[PDB]
């Protein structure tokens, strides 16, 4: 297999940075919104579970990372516009593998196919959340794709911190050590939402630094070779590892109903 | 459904409609698989500019509507196409792309002057603006895949007045003419590369010298009659010229049907002899760099621009027309 290399070295005047980097604090204006009903501890909780979605679907249908971490900030990006009340983020979650897929030139998933790996992932990894079959059929995801497109103003390429992480390591030269451990915390920080605030290098950055932390490297004279702003690289440490005492603490089997029947419903039409 | 229903009437109160915004109704010029292109207008007194609107095929979006728009929206250069604006019709589920209007292309340019030739400093400012285009897209890891003369739009008169606009790049899977296709894709190669657009180039560059299509063919994986063209212009290949031939998936069916011998007098200096442009010049020289049979050894786009045929007496120009009067009929519009 490959990945897209689309638009590489141009972040810098991309869809991404000038529209879908978010200041922090804007972010936080519009969950108010969702705070009525859900704790800002239960929607951090709400987000890791549908990140976990968007992985399972995306692990069934055979995608490939690439996929996924675009598949995901779509999913983010729509809900940190709108209320979790407006679409199903049932719905939302293969609405976003769908679309990134196709954005990629991976696949046309297919109806058939995109909805039983609906129904599995749901039937199987998750019927502790969600008891009953997957409700929707291919019209439901159609639409919802055509409000997807709408929200975004069809910002459809995106990044993540895997690329630029590659490179990082090819000068170290521990691709036999570093890279594997790295490559799942770049994983794992889509369970916070860092890809809306921070442009992806530093996200890279701050993985490996991780990863050297755990394995016990000496990485100590490389950080400090890098024009770059380390109070950023540091914010994002503290995210990842605190993303990790969160994970410590968090029983998603055992918590997850609960929070869902906490979301705000859809009003029905008159 | 399951939606919101005060998010859904908000965003359909809200949102900005093709047919609201546009007059485009009778304005039909472009009509093809893809779908329809009008030359619009607003409807209001805002700005009397033209405008190219795309209305695709099919309801839904495919993969490579998905594709073109993704790459559009982080596309910038001169010598590229922009897009305006793309409207998403909830009601029939149709999506329209709005673009800059570009009056000509090569296609009817050639088609005028083969009716009649072209300045020689017009066609080295076409040919160096679509090599500034194409590096721009390598550069980004972008390839075109299908660059032929109607993909390649000139701006008429306007702010922009003579300026190349490359269009329909990085979406195409692979009646229909294949005059612009690089031979390893005629013997079964199954992949689009930088090399296949830089051919194109070649091929569009010799029609820019001559207004014939240097591989025009008749219409009908692996194109007989068209090989058999390539070969009569430019040779048949020996193997020292393009020792990996071996590898593409229709070589053996290639020595079954064609014979060395039957295109021993062929080769790309004697055809251009034929259409009076001098083999001693800088101009034959660099197309015979783009022109070369395997793909490895074909010239990249940034190496094409380097080359001292543009640094040759006339420069070329932003204005490819060069200042005097666009001779060039405007786009006619179309019934059925
Ligand atoms: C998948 O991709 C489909 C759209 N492709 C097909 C080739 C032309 C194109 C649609 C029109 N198009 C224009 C733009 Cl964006 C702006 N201004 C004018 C044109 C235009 C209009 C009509 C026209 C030409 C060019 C040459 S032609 O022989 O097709 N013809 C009669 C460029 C891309």
């Amino acid at each position: 297999d490959d990945d897209d290399k689309a638009m590489a070295g141009n972040f810098w005047q991309s869809s991404h940075y000038l529209q879908w980097i978010l200041d922090k604090q804007d972010l936080l204006k519009e969950r108010q919104k969702d705070l009525k009903f859900l704790s800002e501890e239960e929607y951090w909780k709400l987000q890791i579970f549908f990140t976990n979605v968007i992985q399972a679907l995306g692990e069934h249908l055979k995608l490939r990372q690439q996929v996924i971490a675009t598949a995901t900030v779509y999913f983010k990006r729509f809900y940190a516009r709108y209320s979790l009340k407006s679409i199903d983020p049932v719905l939302m979650a293969p609405t976003c593998v769908f679309l990134a897929s196709k954005v990629e030139e991976f696949g046309v998933v297919s109806n058939t196919r995109l909805i039983a790996a609906a129904t599995s992932v749901l039937k199987t990894r998750f019927s502790y959340a969600f008891p009953k079959e997957f409700p929707y059929r291919m019209n439901h995801i159609l639409e919802c794709e055509f409000y997807l497109l709408e929200l975004m103003d069809c910002c459809l390429i995106v990044y993540h911190p895997y690329r630029p992480l590659l490179q990082y390591v090819q000068d170290m030269g521990q691709e036999d050590m570093l890279l594997p451990l790295a490559w799942r915390i770049v994983n794992d920080t889509y369970r916070t939402d860092l890809c809306l605030l921070y442009p992806p290098f530093m996200i890279a950055l701050a993985c490996l630094h991780v990863a050297c932390v755990v394995q016990q490297k000496d990485a100590r004279q490389w950080f400090a070779e890098l024009s770059v702003d380390m109070e950023k690289i540091l914010e994002i440490i503290r995210v990842i590892l605190k993303l990790y005492e969160q994970w410590k603490n968090f029983d998603e089997r055992k918590e997850m109903a609960t929070i869902l029947s906490k979301m705000p419903k859809p009003k029905p039409p008159p | 459904d399951k939606m919101d229903y005060d998010f859904k009437v908000k965003l359909s109160s809200e949102r900005e409609r093709v047919e609201d915004l546009f007059e485009y109704e009778g304005c039909k010029v472009g009509r093809g698989t893809y779908g329809h292109v009008y030359k619009a207008k607003r409807k209001d007194g805002k700005d009397d500019k033209d405008y190219a609107l795309k209305q695709i095929e099919g309801t839904g979006i495919s993969m490579s509507a998905c594709r073109e728009i993704a790459l559009l929206r982080e596309l910038k250069h001169p010598n590229v196409i922009s897009l305006q604006k793309v409207f998403l019709s909830h009601a029939d589920r149709k999506v329209w792309l709005l673009f800059d209007y570009a009056e000509h292309d090569l296609w009817h340019i050639i088609k005028f002057h083969r009716a009649s030739q072209l300045p020689r400093g017009m066609v080295k400012s076409l040919l160096y603006q679509i090599l500034d285009g194409i590096h721009y897209l390598h550069a980004n890891w972008v390839l075109h895949r299908d660059l032929k003369p109607a993909n390649i739009l000139v701006m008429g008169e306007g702010p922009e007045r003579g300026r190349v606009k490359i269009a329909d790049m990085g979406f195409a899977r692979l009646v229909v003419t294949f005059w612009y296709r690089a031979p390893e894709l005629l013997l079964g190669a199954r992949h689009y590369t930088k090399a296949i657009d830089i051919w194109a180039i070649g091929c569009i560059f010799a029609e820019l010298l001559t207004s014939e299509p240097i591989f025009h063919c008749r219409q009908e994986p692996y194109h007989h009659d068209q090989l058999d063209r390539i070969f009569n212009v430019m040779g048949f290949p020996a193997d020292k010229d393009w020792e990996d031939i071996k590898k593409m998936p229709e070589h053996s069916t290639l020595m079954k049907d064609f014979r060395r011998n039957t295109y021993t007098n062929c080769s790309l200096i004697k055809y251009m002899e034929k259409h009076k442009v001098k083999p001693d010049s800088k101009a034959f020289h660099l197309l015979q760099k783009l022109l070369t049979m395997d793909p490895i050894k074909r010239i990249t786009s940034e190496q094409a621009m380097q080359d001292p045929y543009f640094l040759e007496d006339p420069l070329p120009t932003s204005d490819v027309f060069a200042g005097c009067q666009i001779p060039y009929p405007k786009r006619e519009f179309l019934t059925e």
